[PDB]
RNA sequence: UGAAUGUAUAGGGGUGUGGGUGGUAACGCGGGGAAGUGAAACAUCUUAGUACCCGUAGGAAGAGAAAACAAGUGUGAUUCC
RNA sequence: GGGGCCUUGUGGUUCUGCUGCCGCAGGAUUGGCCAGUGAGAAAUGUUGCGUGAAGGUGAAGCGUCUGGGAAGGCGUACCGGAGUGGGUGAGAGUCCUGUAACUGUAAGCGUGGCACUGGUGUGGGGUUGCCCCGAGUAGCGUGGGACUCGUGGAAUUUCGCGUGAAUCUGGCGGGACCACCCGUCAAGCCUAAAUACUCCUUGGUGACCGAUAGUGGAUGAGUACCGUGAGGGAAGGGUGAAAAGUACCCCGGGAGGGGAGUGAAAGAGUUCCUGAAACCGGUCGCAUGCAAGCCGUCAGAGCCUGUGUGGUGAUGGCGUGCCUUUUGAAGAAUGAGCCUGCGAGUUAGUGAUGCGUGGCGAGGUUAACCCGUGGUGGGGGAGUCGUAGCGAAAGCGAGUCCGAUA
RNA sequence: GUCCGAACCCACUUCAGUUGAAAAUGGAGGGGAUGAGUUGUGGAUAGGGGUGAAAGGCCAAUCAAACACCGUGAUAGCUGG
RNA sequence: GGGCUUAAGUUAUCCGCCGAAGCUGUGGCAACCUGUGUGGUUGGGUAGGGGAGCGUCGUGUCAGUGGUGAAGCUGCCGGGUGACUGUGUGGUGGAGUUGAUGCGAGUGAGAAUGCAGGCAUGAGUAGCGUGUGACGGGUGGGAAUCCCGUCCGCCGAUUAUCCAAGGGUUCCAGGGUCAAGUUUGUCUGCCCUGGGUGAGUCGGGUCCUAAGGCGAGGCCGACAGGCGUAGUCGAUGGGUAAC
RNA sequence: CCCUAAACCGACACUGGUGGAUAGGUAGAGUAUACCGAGGCGAUCGAGUGAAUCGUGGUGAAGGAACUCGGCAAAAUGCCC
RNA sequence: AAACGACUGUUUACCAAAAACACAGGUCCGUGCGAAGUCGUAAGACGAUGUAUACGGACUGACUCCUGCCCGGUGCUGGAA
RNA sequence: GUAGCGAAAUUCCUUGUCGGGUAAGUUCCGACCUGCACGAAUGGAGUAACGAUUUCCCUACUGUCUCCACCAUGAACUCGGUGAAAUUGCAUUACGAGUAAAGAUGCUCGUUACGCGCAGCAGGACGGAAAGACCCCGGGACCUUUACUAUAGUUUGGUAUUGGUGAUUGGGACGGUUUUCUGAUUGUUCUGGUUAUCUCACUGUGGACCGUGAUCCGGUUCAAGGACAGUGCCUGAUGGGUAGUUUGACUGGGGCGGUCGCCUCCUAAAGGGUAACGGAGGCGCCCAAAGGUUCCCUCAGCCUGGUUGGUAAUCAGGUGGUGAGUGUAAGUGCACAAGGGGGCUUGACUGUGAGACUGACAGGUCGAGCAGGGACGAAAGUCGGGACUAGUGAUCUGACGGUGGCUUGUGGAUGCGCC
C-alpha cells in the first residue's frame, strides 16, 4: 500500500474459531418439495430428494419457506420447527 | 500452480451472501477507558468496505470465501 | 613362532584362500550445508535443505507385513497417482 | 501368543537305540495332499515357444508429345493384406530401394515358459500351575533438528549429554496429563509389482530448426586460438543430371583475359546455385564556377526525351533533422558512421478475476486411471462449483446475530 | 652496511614519447656499487588467506579482499530499448 | 530592414481592401444519434482505453497451379482510405507454390555507447621501428632493395665466438613468388620436395644427497582429510675415464 | 639450428627484458672512453629539396639570473703529481 | 646558513623516494620450558635441537643533556569482607 | 604544563614587532612573547657526520633572460612504392546584431562571399578520447567503535569419565539428655561445604626395555602427578578476534540548526477546502466536583463615607449592562447566563440508534425516538461527563476479570473463543 499500514493489517483480525467436527445440513425447502413432488408425494426420502436435487451423501435437513398444499412424509435428517408445523398442518409428517 | 490466498485477508475479511466485503471495526482492542460508550458502540460493529478496498480484498483472497 | 614377559598378545616367517583399489550421464539412500534473493531496510523467517560438497549403491533405490489408523460401526504392509 | 503339562494325528514299511518289554527318535526304493531356483530356513541336468541379432520371398506399364533429361502432358492398361517414405537427369503404386503379408534364426551366457530329472518337506482340541516373549532399550531431564506446528497446552519422531522402567494383573498409541474405552505389541531381519532415470542400443515421429537458425560444433570442433593454470572458446555448407573441371590456339613471366571446345545453361569455370543493400566505377541526358542551401516542399521557365510520359531544373515562396527524455530540445542534452541479417509482452497451471462465444441447464463438470497398440474416441462423478443464509461457535434457519423469547 | 668510479642493481631531475620502438620505455645527467649487495636454478607460504624495512604495497600487464567456474537469466523504486 | 516628417508618426472620424487549415461554396471519406423517406451532431491529439485491419511463416480442407518456368530478386505500367497491392507487363532465375476458409505463431525494427558480417569517412593522409652507403659486373619478364667484385663506412668487454634456459626443423641442397616481409624482391628465418644430428670418456640417466615433495605401518581428524616414522624421490651442489 | 636474438619472454622480423664462458692492440688506472684486431656488419622503403614549425646537436658580441614558482635546462668545474 | 631525519639502507611495479619505514641504542610487559606467542579442528610444528645475558609483544629511535606533576576516568596487576 | 622551546613542518589575527641581508626581501637568519592551538620515550632541547630531502644567501658560470641570430641533422615539404587511426544524424557547413532550453554554420533582420585545391595556425564547432573521479540521491564494499544481534577464542561452575578412606565444617532422619519449647543436644542413619590422604581410572611426559639395527608410534616398567587435570555435555562471564547488518525524512543542493501527531487564530480572496523552513499561541491534562439536577444571584470599573486599612482586604450608598468572569491556548459563545451560590445526587448508566456531517480509506463527529434501571424537580421536564473545539496510538502479541461457545475416542483437565 505504499508503506502506509495496509488494510489487511489495520483491520482487526476476526477472531473466533471453527468447529473441527461441524456438519453442514443440505437444506431443502417446502417450495422445492411441492414443486418436485406435486402429485402429493406420499413418502419422500433422501434418495428421492437426491434424484431431484439435494447433493446426496449428506444430511438432508428440510426448511419451511413455502406453502406445502400437499400431504407429504419427509423421513429426513432434522427439520425446522416452522417446516414441521406446516407439514402437520397440511397433514404430513417427518421422521428421523 | 494453485494461487495461495493472503493469510491476513483470510483472517480479517468476510464475504456476505450478496458479495459484500465486511471487516470488524478498528480501534476497540484497548485504551477503552477514555472512550465513551457511544465511541465503543461506533467501534463495536461490522464495517462494509468501499468498492476499491473490497476489490483489493477480493484479489487478495484467492477465491477464499473469507473467514 | 611368540618379544619386553609370566600367561599371552603385538610382531615376525610361511601359504596364496578369497575380496578390495579405479571409472561412470541421469535417477537412489545417508550425512554436511550456503549466499545472492524476498520481506520494498533488516537480524527471526525466506531463498532452502536448493546450489555445492562427503560417503555409498542398485537396475532401480528407499519404504514395507502395524508398539498403524479410526471413532463408536469399521479399515487392514509399503510405495506411487 | 508360545513353551510346558495331555486326548489324539503324520504319509505303508526294512525293523535301530532310548524312555517304563507303553512311547520317542535315526532308519529305508516306494505314496505326497504338496512346494520349489522365489523374500520365503536352499540350491545342481534333460525335453516342449514364438523370436530379437542376418536373412529369405515379396505384387503390378507400356505407347506417344515437348524436352539436355519424363517421374510431366495426352492415350490406354495393370497391382494393391503393398497408394509410408526415399531414390532415379523434372512431380513414380507398377524403374530402384523398399513397403504389405509371410518366412528363417544355425547360433547365442541365448531368453521366457512346460514336462521330467534332480534336489527339500504336515497338525487339530483342552489346559494357569508354572516358564518365555528382543535393556543401557523405552521413558524422564536438558541442548538442537523434523513434523501445518517458528517452545508452546507440545503429543509423535530424531541427534549429543545425563538419568534410567515395566516386562502380561505388562508395554505403547489415540496432540499436555490422568482414568476408562478402543487399537496395537517397540527396542532383530528379509521382501516382487505399481515409482524415478537415459551415458547408451534399435525402430519411429514432429502447424521442430534449416547454416547469424538448430548442439559450442552440418567442414581438423571442444579443434584453431586465448590463458601459467583451472578455464574460456570460434569461423568457414551448396558447380553440374553427369567432371563431361575448359583439349588446342593467341596476348602475358605469370595472374588474368580473348578465341574454341564440354554442357540445356560457363554472366553454372571451381572465390562456381540464386546473387539483394551499403560501397566502388564506365557511359549518356540535364543542371551547376555572383553563390549563404535540416537539402525538402509548392510555384516554375529552359533543355533532353517523347518509349508524347518521363528525366533534369534556372528562378520565386515557405521551411531549424530522427529518437530518447523533458515545464520546455533544431538544439551547443542522450543514442545512432553505413547497409544487410539478428534482437524484447512468451509459455505453463482441471491458478485468481472479467468479457466474447459455444454446450448443457437446477444442474454443470470430471481428475487420476481403465479401454481403444486404432488417434483426436468411449468409460471413470472420487471430487468440485451451483442448490440458504446468519453466527466466534453450540446452533437456528428465510431468517439469523447483538438483545430481555424485547 | 668507508670513498671515487664501469659492469651490475636502482629510478632523482629533465627532455622526448605519450593512436609510443615500448600497455611505463628512450636520450642526457643521477643513487648504490664488499654489502641490510646482486643474480641463476629448484623449492615453501593461497584469497578474509598469504607476504609486507608498512605504500593498503604485492600475490601472472587494473587487489580496501586474486582468478576461474558454479548458485545465475543474482538483484537494481534506477538508465536504456 | 529599406526608408518616412512632401508621414510611410500620433490622434479623432469616414470609405474600401488584404488577411487563417476560422466561416461559406463544391466534391469524396468516416463515427454517432434519431424517427428510420429525412436529417442532426461530430471526426487536432501525447500517456492511455476501445474497435477494425494489412503483410510474413507454418498448417487442416476444398479448388488448384508450375521447365509452355515456382520461389526469390529487379524494371515498367497501374490500384486501394492506410498497413499495402495487380488475376498488368517484361528481365533475371531454376523447383515450387496460388485463391477461398479455418487453425497455429520464433509474425513486422531505425535507435538499446545493442550483436555478427560486409563497406564507407578521415585519405591516397600519418607512419614505414637508432643508422652509410657508392660503383662495376651478373642474373632476370621485371633490380636502389638478389648474387659477385672493388672502394667506403660501422661494431669490436661486442653488431665477435660458444653454451644454459627456451624454441622445435627455423639447419642444408634444389624448385617457387599467391600469401607472409611495414617498399620492391629474381631474395628470405616464408612455401614445396628431399636430406641432415653418430659418444665406454662431453651434458643428464644407470651413483650421491640439500631445500623440499611423497610417504608402508602409524598418530590425528565427523566424512573429506592433516602430519609423519622406516623409507623413497628431488640439482641449482658432490662423484665420475680423451686429447 | 637460433641463443647480450629477426628463431627465447614481450600479440610483431618490437630502440624492452634474458643466466654463464672467451674477450687481442694503441692511448689509458681501467672490462671507462677513442681508434683498431679475431671476426662480423652497412640495419629490412627510397630519391630529392637551404619553407614555417617540432625534435636532436653546435656556436655567440656586450651584459651575466635582469629568466623563472624555483638557476628548471645548460655552462663552468673535471685527470694525475 | 636554517628545518627534518642521526647514519648505510627500505617504500606506493605504472603520478608521491620523502620529513615516511627500517635501523643500532632505550624502556616497559609477558615467558621456568609440553615456555609464552603463533599456524592448525586436532595430532603436530615454528619458537628452538634455544632456556631469562633467552624468547615473544609494545612503544621509542645513534649520540649528548634530560625525561616534570596527575591513578579521578579507562585498561592492566593483585586482593576477596 | 616543570626543564626546555616558541609567529615554529605547530601562530588564526599576520606581510605580528624589532634587527640583519637587498637599491627594493609576504621568503630567509637571529631575537621578542601576546604559545588562536609547544612540551618532555605518540619523547623535550641540542648535535659532529650523512642527504638525487625542504629553504635562504654569496661566488663562479652560462642563450635562463635583454633578444635572438646562424649552422647541421630525424620528421615536416615534393616525387615513386606501401598504406592506417580515433571520429562520423545529416551537408552546397560565412559574418554581424538579435532570437531560442537563457552561449546558433542551420531560426530572424541585414552584411559579405566566383568554383576547387596545397602548406600552415589553433578562436569555435559548448572539438575527440573516458554512461563526472566533485555534489546529491539509490545500491555496494571495506574500515572503526562504550551501535545492534551473534560467534571463534579465553574463562566460571555443575555433571559424565570418577574410584578408596579420612578428618574439619552445616541440614535433617532419628529417639530421649535437655527444658512439645525461648535455650542444649548427644549418639544412631541420611544429605551439603571445605580439606588432606590412597591408587594398574586417567595423564600421551622424564628414564629404561621390547616390537626394531627407527628421536614416529605402540606395548611393558620405573619415576612423577592423580581422582585433580584433560576431554564431552550443560552453564554464567568475557570476546570488533571474526561475521551479518542498521544508522529516517522534510530541506530554496547537502550538512549544521529546526521540524514531524493533536487544538485555536491569521494568511484563506464574505460556504467548505487551500501551500511555504509564512505570522501568533497551545496540547500529551485537570475536576467526585470544576459532573447531573433544581432553585437562587449579577459582575468589573468608577464616585462618596468609613477602626486598624494603604490605589486596592471587609462595609455602606450611588453609578455601571458587559469593559468582569469562564480549570487550561485561541476563536466562537455565554449577562436569558454557559458567570456566582445553596439543596439533593452519580446519567462520568446498560441494551440501542431513525437520520445526517466529515474524510481516498482506516477513521472522526452529531443524533431523535425506545426499553431497562436510576438522580433531581410540585410538575413541564432535563441527565449516555465537563459552554464548545486539543488532553491522544491502528494492528499484532501478551495479560487480568467475567462468561461457558468449543475441546481431536469418552469423562475430566488443559487450551481456545466471546464480552
Ligand atoms: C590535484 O587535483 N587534480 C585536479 C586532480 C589530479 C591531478 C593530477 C593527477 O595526476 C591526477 C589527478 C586526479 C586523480 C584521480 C584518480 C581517481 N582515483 C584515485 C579514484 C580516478 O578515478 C582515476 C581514474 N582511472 O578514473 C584516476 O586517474 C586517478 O587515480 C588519478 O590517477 C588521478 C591523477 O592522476
Ligand atoms: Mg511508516
Ligand atoms: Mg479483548
Ligand atoms: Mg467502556
Ligand atoms: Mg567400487
Ligand atoms: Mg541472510
Ligand atoms: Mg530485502
Ligand atoms: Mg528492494
Ligand atoms: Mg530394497
Ligand atoms: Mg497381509
Ligand atoms: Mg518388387
Ligand atoms: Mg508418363
Ligand atoms: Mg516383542
Ligand atoms: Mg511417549
Ligand atoms: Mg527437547
Ligand atoms: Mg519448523
Ligand atoms: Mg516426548
Ligand atoms: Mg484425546
Ligand atoms: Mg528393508
Ligand atoms: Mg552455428
Ligand atoms: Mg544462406
Ligand atoms: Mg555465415
Ligand atoms: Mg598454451
Ligand atoms: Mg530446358
Ligand atoms: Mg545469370
Ligand atoms: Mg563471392
Ligand atoms: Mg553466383
Ligand atoms: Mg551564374
Ligand atoms: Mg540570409
Ligand atoms: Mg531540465
Ligand atoms: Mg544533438
Ligand atoms: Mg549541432
Ligand atoms: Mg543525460
Ligand atoms: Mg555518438
Ligand atoms: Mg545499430
Ligand atoms: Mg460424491
Ligand atoms: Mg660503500
Ligand atoms: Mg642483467
Ligand atoms: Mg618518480
Ligand atoms: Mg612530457
Ligand atoms: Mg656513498
Ligand atoms: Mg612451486
Ligand atoms: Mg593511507
Ligand atoms: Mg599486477
Ligand atoms: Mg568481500
Ligand atoms: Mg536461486
Ligand atoms: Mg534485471
Ligand atoms: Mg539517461
Ligand atoms: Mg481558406
Ligand atoms: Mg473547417
Ligand atoms: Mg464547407
Ligand atoms: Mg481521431
Ligand atoms: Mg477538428
Ligand atoms: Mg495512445
Ligand atoms: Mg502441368
Ligand atoms: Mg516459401
Ligand atoms: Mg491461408
Ligand atoms: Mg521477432
Ligand atoms: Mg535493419
Ligand atoms: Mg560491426
Ligand atoms: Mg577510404
Ligand atoms: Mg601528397
Ligand atoms: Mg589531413
Ligand atoms: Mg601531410
Ligand atoms: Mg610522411
Ligand atoms: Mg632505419
Ligand atoms: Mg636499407
Ligand atoms: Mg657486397
Ligand atoms: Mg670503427
Ligand atoms: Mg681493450
Ligand atoms: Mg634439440
Ligand atoms: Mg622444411
Ligand atoms: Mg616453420
Ligand atoms: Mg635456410
Ligand atoms: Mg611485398
Ligand atoms: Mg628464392
Ligand atoms: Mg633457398
Ligand atoms: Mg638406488
Ligand atoms: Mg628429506
Ligand atoms: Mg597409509
Ligand atoms: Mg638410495
Ligand atoms: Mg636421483
Ligand atoms: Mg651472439
Ligand atoms: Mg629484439
Ligand atoms: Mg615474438
Ligand atoms: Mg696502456
Ligand atoms: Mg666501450
Ligand atoms: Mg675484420
Ligand atoms: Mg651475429
Ligand atoms: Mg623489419
Ligand atoms: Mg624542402
Ligand atoms: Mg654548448
Ligand atoms: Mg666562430
Ligand atoms: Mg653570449
Ligand atoms: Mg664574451
Ligand atoms: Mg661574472
Ligand atoms: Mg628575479
Ligand atoms: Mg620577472
Ligand atoms: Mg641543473
Ligand atoms: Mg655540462
Ligand atoms: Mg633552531
Ligand atoms: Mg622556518
Ligand atoms: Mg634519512
Ligand atoms: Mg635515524
Ligand atoms: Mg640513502
Ligand atoms: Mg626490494
Ligand atoms: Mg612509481
Ligand atoms: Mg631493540
Ligand atoms: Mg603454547
Ligand atoms: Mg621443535
Ligand atoms: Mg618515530
Ligand atoms: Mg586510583
Ligand atoms: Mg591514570
Ligand atoms: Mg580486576
Ligand atoms: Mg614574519
Ligand atoms: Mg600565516
Ligand atoms: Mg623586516
Ligand atoms: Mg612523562
Ligand atoms: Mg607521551
Ligand atoms: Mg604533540
Ligand atoms: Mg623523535
Ligand atoms: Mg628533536
Ligand atoms: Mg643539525
Ligand atoms: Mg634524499
Ligand atoms: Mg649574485
Ligand atoms: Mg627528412
Ligand atoms: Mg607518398
Ligand atoms: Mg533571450
Ligand atoms: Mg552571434
Ligand atoms: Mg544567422
Ligand atoms: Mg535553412
Ligand atoms: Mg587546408
Ligand atoms: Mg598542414
Ligand atoms: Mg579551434
Ligand atoms: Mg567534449
Ligand atoms: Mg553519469
Ligand atoms: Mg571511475
Ligand atoms: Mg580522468
Ligand atoms: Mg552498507
Ligand atoms: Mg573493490
Ligand atoms: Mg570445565
Ligand atoms: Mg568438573
Ligand atoms: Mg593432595
Ligand atoms: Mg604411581
Ligand atoms: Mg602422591
Ligand atoms: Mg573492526
Ligand atoms: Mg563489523
Ligand atoms: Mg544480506
Ligand atoms: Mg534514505
Ligand atoms: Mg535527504
Ligand atoms: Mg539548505
Ligand atoms: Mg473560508
Ligand atoms: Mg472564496
Ligand atoms: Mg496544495
Ligand atoms: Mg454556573
Ligand atoms: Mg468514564
Ligand atoms: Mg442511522
Ligand atoms: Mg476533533
Ligand atoms: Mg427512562
Ligand atoms: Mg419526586
Ligand atoms: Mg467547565
Ligand atoms: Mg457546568
Ligand atoms: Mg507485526
Ligand atoms: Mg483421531
Ligand atoms: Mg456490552
Amino acid at each position: 500500500a505504499g508503506g502506509q499500514m495496509p488494510i489487511h493489517m489495520q483491520a482487526p483480525k476476526l477472531g473466533g474459531f471453527h468447529n473441527p467436527f461441524r456438519t453442514e445440513y443440505q437444506v431443502v425447502n417446502l417450495d422445492k418439495v411441492e414443486a418436485l413432488f406435486p402429485k402429493g408425494g406420499k413418502i419422500t426420502v433422501d434418495d428421492l430428494v437426491s434424484v431431484g436435487a439435494v447433493r446426496d451423501n449428506e444430511l438432508v435437513k428440510v426448511l419451511g419457506t413455502g406453502e406445502l398444499t400437499v400431504k407429504v412424509d419427509l423421513v429426513v435428517d432434522a427439520w425446522s420447527k416452522s417446516a414441521q408445523e406446516k407439514i402437520e398442518k397440511a397433514g404430513g409428517s417427518v421422521t428421523k | 500452480p494453485k494461487m495461495k490466498s493472503h493469510s491476513g485477508t483470510k483472517k480479517r475479511f468476510k464475504v456476505t451472501g450478496s458479495g459484500k466485503v465486511t471487516a470488524r471495526k478498528a480501534g476497540k482492542r484497548h485504551l477503552n477507558e477514555h472512550k465513551s460508550s457511544r465511541v465503543t458502540r461506533r467501534l463495536t460493529g461490522e464495517t462494509v468496505l468501499s468498492k476499491g478496498e473490497a476489490a483489493k480484498v477480493k484479489k487478495l483472497l484467492a477465491g477464499h470465501p473469507g473467514r
